[PDB]
């Protein structure tokens, strides 16, 4: 009941934290797309 | 709740065009409750 | 007060003049933080 009474604060720390989440993902999403190559040789046993 | 039902406004302030979390005694969203109906007693024709 | 009884109602209705009555539906109250929207008027239309 106490924490019903005063809850906006954690639940404002939940969005936070949930926003920093987000960030990584767009960060990973980007940083993936840009190591893929538009062309690519496939790899072969014995390559090199 | 989304219509409104139930809800008890507190008497001692007013908010307006505003939307904030209050903490007050409210019916649980979705409650069916007790329902208790009233009748008309047994009558034969004219005489009840 | 820790304990209520309803009343029972009775009407000596004519069967010809037989009404029917609403039901009345008890919800009981808790304390809850509720989300409240408030318009222009400041009257709660709309609550979570």
């Amino acid at each position: 009941q106490l924490l019903r009474e005063y809850g906006q604060f954690c639940s404002k720390i939940n969005q936070a934290l949930h926003g920093a989440n987000l960030r990584q993902d767009d960060s990973v999403r980007n940083l993936f797309a840009s190591v893929k190559s538009s062309q690519s040789s496939p790899i072969i046993p014995g390559f090199g | 709740v989304s219509k409104a039902d139930g809800i008890i406004y507190p008497q001692g302030r007013t908010y307006s065009n505003i939307t904030i979390t209050y903490q007050g005694l409210f019916p649980y969203q979705g409650d069916h409750g007790d329902m208790y109906v009233y009748s008309a007693g047994h009558a034969t024709g004219t005489t009840p | 007060i820790k304990y209520y009884s309803i009343i029972p109602h009775s009407i000596r209705s004519i069967q010809s003049d037989r009404k029917a009555w609403a039901a009345f539906y008890v919800y009981k109250l808790q304390p809850l933080t509720f989300l409240l929207d408030f318009s222009v008027d400041g009257y709660i239309r709309r609550a979570i």
